[PDB]
RNA sequence: CAGGCCUUGACAUGCUAGGGAACCCGGGUGAAAGCCUGGGGUGCCCCGCGAGGGGAGCCCUAGCACAGGUGCUGCAUGGCCGUCGUCAGCUCGUGCCGUGAGGUGUUGGGUUAAGUCCCGCAACGAGCGCAACCCCCGCCGUUAGUUGCCAGCGGUUCGGCCGGGCACUCUAACGGGACUGCCCGCGAAAGCGGGAGGAAGGAGGGGACGACGUCUGGUCAGCAUGGCCCUUACGGCCUGGGCGACACACGUGCUACAAUGCCCACUACAAAGCGAUGCCACCCGGCAACGGGGAGCUAAUCGCAAAAAGGUGGGCCCAGUUCGGAUUGGGGUCUGCAACCCGACCCCAUGAAGCCGGAAUCGCUAGUAAUCGCGGAUCAGCCAUGCCGCGGUGAAUACG
């Protein structure tokens, strides 16, 4: 029945179903249309599946936690992927050198003591 | 405008403009002197006289020490003087 | 970049016409991040691209980037007494770099009230050669020209 | 449920596993040591005694929770764990 | 004016706390005000022992209080008599289950404090300082470690300027995370003025 | 500001509803600024300290939900220059 | 007024605003710390000597 | 406008609640 | 600072001549402090059936010996910190060279973030610094589940709510993985370029850490400490004022001059924290601040909570404006003994300057700058636009 992959990005977690169908994606209990409206990043992390050529192939039930819209996307973006090459692993080659796994390890950098910002510093003579 | 900062001394309205007056030297190479900022200063052997000024061409810092506060302030001056003129000058090597 | 040769990233293409010119764009339009923003005006510009001038809004800003990209330009250096303008040619890189810079820059200083309108027109233009940006590219180029005789002092 | 807390988080999971896996002989079904979220205490102070505000150290202090279950009681269990090997500081609860 | 303190740097590394136990917000204040309070009382008390080093536990009204030291008679006495008269004052002030204890330390010259107000009591007993200072890192280089560090400052000698005194032999490197560096501050109220002490003993890798 | 309660420090409150019923008197010397100008004190000398001084405020009906401070004022200015 | 003030913080006088945190090495009334009792000079000597009970280098 | 109390981004940026930025 | 008071002191140890002790309450007075004052009466080792008694808990007075001093000197000092500077350095031992100061090593070639490493070499080694060992983040494993879950079925009052399960997500403890280890290319080697696999490569990003020393740097006002100085006063208590004064000058910052914006109304998605004379759900009065009631929570199980920018659709139409919210009038709330001087917030009215800034000048190389909100210490309240943290959206460019 069902196809599993697990997305981060930045303080993110998506957890994505690949389960088989018309292509339909259901966001935290609604379509990727109502969840993400507007953000034009939307159309979207379901580049993965666009990626090995299937686009109806499955239907996605989707929960998304932590961060923020474009956050969770990333996050759904290594879910998707992760989720398809699990399918048919023969599904690195074309998903891999596409760039599509392997999660982007850029976060927030802490706030450093004496500067501003963690990195702008305060202005001087 | 200048500021004079007399730090640890009862200064007075009277030498503050000879100070005003002092610096008032650099005013003949004509080139603008940018919030100047002298500080006067005890110290058991003398006095210490410093300043620190920016100019569109850089900026001047230096100190002046000696027994006579005034003399000290004229040294300053002094140490003064030769930095702008230097600021002035210094590429006309342009050969 | 003392040390060794400072890398150009690549730029993520974009969610409509699949092409990185089109964000570098969308980039320079820009403003405290807020890319939402960004984006939609880069977009109802293209309505308008299309609705006037009927035509494939891709072609017209593809156009008017090529309309701007400026060839040779003028970069100083002090030799003895005096500061030479100097002429060069701009990389590929830089041209790319100037011409999305002008373009957006002139557009906003359009008289028009919406930011896309600004934007559909000021492209509009200078695909057909028409604009502050276009001046500021045939501005900087006889500039350059003028001083062919500084080419000698060329990095 | 016993809910352990303390700083060394090395001295409490060593009295986590003692007191858990003590009653799992002794008694049953032993729902394992689960850890909860650390309370952090943070405090940032200025280096020097005089001015010098932008040199700081951050010093934090870590509060750990571990609460463990005991599915059937086992009243020798209760005799078992009514005495136990400590250590020198950790906070042990018990309730039903 | 620059360096962290080695023992600080390595809690919960090479080195651990010489107060161990849990408390929580509404008595930490109060706990921890009774140890320096028998702090105050032992190092006072407890100062011609020797020592370095008090660890101190809590339960509920109970403090076990133990006490490493250079030699444990000045405690324990005479069939172990003064031990109790201390079991006695600190229960006085702890109000509780006091518990005085004694461990002894082996090799007193491995041991950084107490190396460290050697040389600090030597001084304020009016003795070449940069000798005091060879010596008492020869005498615990020859007693083992793999490196020794010794540092005194001030009117040194009594001279009318500071000046600061400096001595190693063998390694010590401060900065590396497992080091196993005691070191130890003593301090020498001359009757020209105070002297700081600072003794390092590297004793190995972990 | 000051919701419910009409603060009169219960001591200068004493004293003034005192002078009010026998033959009533002036100077009355007070170190609360704190008071408020209750309509009992309404007419009178009282001495109001600004803390070098005590400076009287004679009252009037013209200020009442003040305090006793705002009139004798804490700073000697006089200009600069 | 110096070691009269550390007394003055003592016992608790007229009202209760005027409560404030000194500490109790030192008698410094400024960055007091209610947790420890302590200011942030006090605090750090302890701190690094290891005397306050599970308290480390914060570093993340 | 962040520092116009009687707007929402006022209230928001003062940390407060009223009229022009409700509970 | 002004005025009103205290002397053996607000505080430590010790000795004495009277009395007593302990302790709780008024009074008179005063702004208070202080001064003057009416009470009850001490267990105890105890000659005791008694008067009584001795002692010493503890108080006072008198007397000292003293205390106390944020008074002076950071060029007499300890300690801790700033700084050059995360810069690649600074030295020692023996040997050799020079009458000597001193050289050598440490220089040279090559390479590195690096006295990093390679190869040379009258030098051969060693130490303090570099790196590594520690923390955070990124991938996977285990251990573990009153947090998560129709992923799974059943029930489902529709709230993961019940049953049920640990697969998820997570949580938080222990492991693994990166080594230039593998391919090509170059090199004498170190090592540089390029490739593969990998979540991650060439120090994966951030932290903690900062040599011998410098600045006669900084602090006697955190603390300590030598020395000098004051002892009904440079000590001590109090009421009040001041530290917020305003012709002026500089430094750091907030909010802005608007349409890539402002306003309204509906609607989303975090992280780290903090909470018992605290965090307040929810109900009600109030336009509101707030005020009533009132449940839960020693807190992954309750609460602060709303995140904000964003999303939707409506108004504004270039106007000193529906930009900006200074200033002032009036009316209220809360903390607090008390909001004259001097608090914060709320509402009504008032709507200043400001149309993007001279000479000059600051920060930042990527999840960074910009922009958006959130928490915390300290704290009755708060002058926080400060500081220390936390996530959200997320650029530009580096020839040289
Ligand atoms: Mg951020
Ligand atoms: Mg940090
Ligand atoms: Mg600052
Ligand atoms: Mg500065
Ligand atoms: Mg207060
Ligand atoms: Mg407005
Ligand atoms: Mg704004
Ligand atoms: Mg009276
Ligand atoms: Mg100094
Ligand atoms: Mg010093
Ligand atoms: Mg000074
Ligand atoms: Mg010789
Ligand atoms: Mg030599
Ligand atoms: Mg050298
Ligand atoms: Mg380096
Ligand atoms: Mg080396
Ligand atoms: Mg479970
Ligand atoms: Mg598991
Ligand atoms: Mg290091
Ligand atoms: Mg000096
Ligand atoms: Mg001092
Ligand atoms: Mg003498
Ligand atoms: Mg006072
Ligand atoms: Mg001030
Ligand atoms: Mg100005
Ligand atoms: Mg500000
Ligand atoms: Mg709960
Ligand atoms: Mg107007
Ligand atoms: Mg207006
Ligand atoms: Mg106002
Ligand atoms: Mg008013
Ligand atoms: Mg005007
Ligand atoms: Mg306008
Ligand atoms: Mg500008
Ligand atoms: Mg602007
Ligand atoms: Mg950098
Ligand atoms: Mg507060
Ligand atoms: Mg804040
Ligand atoms: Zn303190």
């Amino acid at each position: 029945e069902q196809y599993y992959g697990t997305g981060r990005r930045k303080e993110a977690v998506a957890r994505v179903f690949l389960r088989p169908g018309n292509g339909k994606v259901t966001v935290n209990g609604q379509d990727f249309n109502e969840y993400f409206q507007g953000l034009v990043r939307a159309v979207a992390a379901l580049e993965p599946l666009r990626a090995v050529d299937a686009l109806g192939h499955f239907d996605a039930y989707i929960t998304v936690r932590g961060g923020g819209k474009s956050g969770q996307i990333d996050a759904i973006k290594l879910g998707i992927a992760r989720a398809l090459v699990q399918y048919n692993p023969d599904y690195r080659a074309k998903l891999k050198p596409l760039g599509f796994l392997t999660r982007d390890a850029r976060v927030v950098e802490r706030k450093k003591y004496g500067k501003h910002k963690a990195r702008r510093a305060p202005q001087y003579s | 405008t200048m500021n004079i900062t007399s730090k640890q001394m009862e200064i007075t309205p009277a030498i503050r403009q000879h100070v005003a007056d002092r610096l008032a030297k650099l005013e003949k190479w004509q080139t603008h002197l940018i919030n100047p900022h002298i500080i006067l200063s005890k110290e058991p052997q003398g006095f210490v006289a410093d300043a620190t000024i920016n100019t569109p061409n850089g900026v001047l810092v230096a100190s002046g020490k000696h027994e006579d506060m005034y003399t000290a302030i004229n040294e300053l001056i002094n140490k003064l003087e030769r930095q702008l003129n230097k600021l002035q000058h210094k590429g006309e090597a342009r050969r | 970049a003392r040390r060794r040769r400072a890398e150009v990233r690549q730029l993520q293409p974009d969610l409509v016409y699949g092409d990185v010119l089109v964000t570098a764009f969308i980039n320079k339009i820009m403003r405290d991040g807020k890319k939402n923003l960004a984006a939609r005006i880069f977009y109802d510009a293209c309505k308008i691209i299309q609705e006037k001038t009927g035509q494939e809004p891709l072609k017209v800003f593809k156009q008017a980037v090529e309309n701007v990209k400026p060839r040779m330009e003028v970069r100083s250096r002090r030799v003895g007494g005096a500061n030479y303008q100097v002429p060069m040619e701009v990389s590929p890189r830089r041209q790319q770099s100037l011409a999305l810079r002008w373009l957006v820059q002139a557009a906003n200083q359009r008289p028009e009230r919406r930011a896309a309108v600004r934007i559909a027109h000021e492209l509009m233009d200078a695909a057909e050669g028409k604009g502050g940006a276009v001046k500021k590219k045939e501005d900087v180029e006889r500039m350059a020209e003028a001083n062919r005789a500084y080419a000698h002092y060329r990095w | 449920r016993i809910k352990l807390r303390g700083f060394d988080h090395k001295t409490l999971d060593a009295s986590a596993q003692k007191i858990v896996e003590a009653a799992r002989r002794s008694g049953a079904q032993v729902s394992g040591p689960i850890p909860l979220p650390t309370r952090v205490r943070r405090f940032t102070v200025i280096r020097g005694p005089f001015k010098h505000k932008d040199s700081r150290e951050h010093f934090e202090l870590r509060t750990h929770n571990r609460l463990v279950d005991i599915i059937n009681p086992n009243r020798k269990t209760i005799e078992q764990l009514m005495t136990l090997d400590l250590p020198t500081g950790v906070e042990i609860e018990i309730k039903t | 004016g620059n360096k962290i303190h080695p023992i600080g740097f390595r809690l919960g590394i090479t080195r651990d706390w010489e107060s161990r136990w849990y408390a929580g917000k509404k008595q930490y204040r109060h706990l921890l005000l009774e140890d320096q309070r028998i702090r105050g009382l032992l190092e006072k008390e407890l100062y011609s022992a020797g020592l370095a080093r008090v660890d101190i536990e809590r339960a509920a009204d109970n403090v076990a209080v133990t006490v490493h030291v250079a030699k444990p008679g000045v405690v324990i006495g005479r069939g172990g008599e003064r031990i109790r008269v201390l079991r006695e004052e600190l229960a006085k002030l702890t109000g509780k289950n006091v518990a005085l204890n004694v461990q002894e330390v082996q090799n007193p010259n491995l041991s950084a404090p107490l190396v460290a107000q050697r040389v600090a009591e030597q001084i304020e007993r009016r003795f070449a300082v940069r000798r005091a200072i060879k010596q008492a890192v020869q005498r615990v280089m020859e007693s083992g470690a793999k490196g020794a560090k010794v540092i005194v400052s001030g009117r040194i000698g009594g001279a009318e300027q500071a000046r600061t005194e400096w001595a190693a032999q063998g390694r010590v490197p401060l900065h590396t995370l497992r080091a196993n560096i005691d070191y130890g501050f003593a301090l020498a109220r001359t009757t020209y003025g105070v002297l700081g002490v600072k003794a390092y003993i590297f004793l190995g890798e972990v | 500001s000051l919701k419910k309660g009409v603060f009169v420090d219960d001591h200068l409150l004493e004293k003034v509803l005192e002078l009010n019923a026998k033959g009533e008197k002036r100077l009355i010397k007070t170190w609360s600024r704190r008071s408020t100008i209750v309509p009992e004190m309404v007419g009178h000398t009282i001495a109001v300290y600004n803390g070098k001084q005590h400076v009287p405020v004679y009252i009037t009906e013209n200020m009442v939900g003040h305090k006793l401070g705002e009139f004798a004022p804490t700073r000697t200015y006089r200009g600069h220059g | 007024a110096r070691k009269a003030l550390i007394e003055k913080a003592k016992r608790t006088p007229k009202f209760k605003v005027r409560a404030y945190t000194r500490c109790v090495r030192c008698g410094r009334a400024r960055s007091v710390y209610r947790f420890f009792g302590l200011c942030r000079i006090c605090l750090r000597e302890l701190a690094h000597k290891g005397q306050l009970p599970g308290v480390r280098k914060a570093s993340w | 406008g962040k520092g116009d109390r009687r707007t929402r981004r006022g209230k928001i940026w003062r940390g407060t609640y009223g009229k022009y930025r409700p509970r």
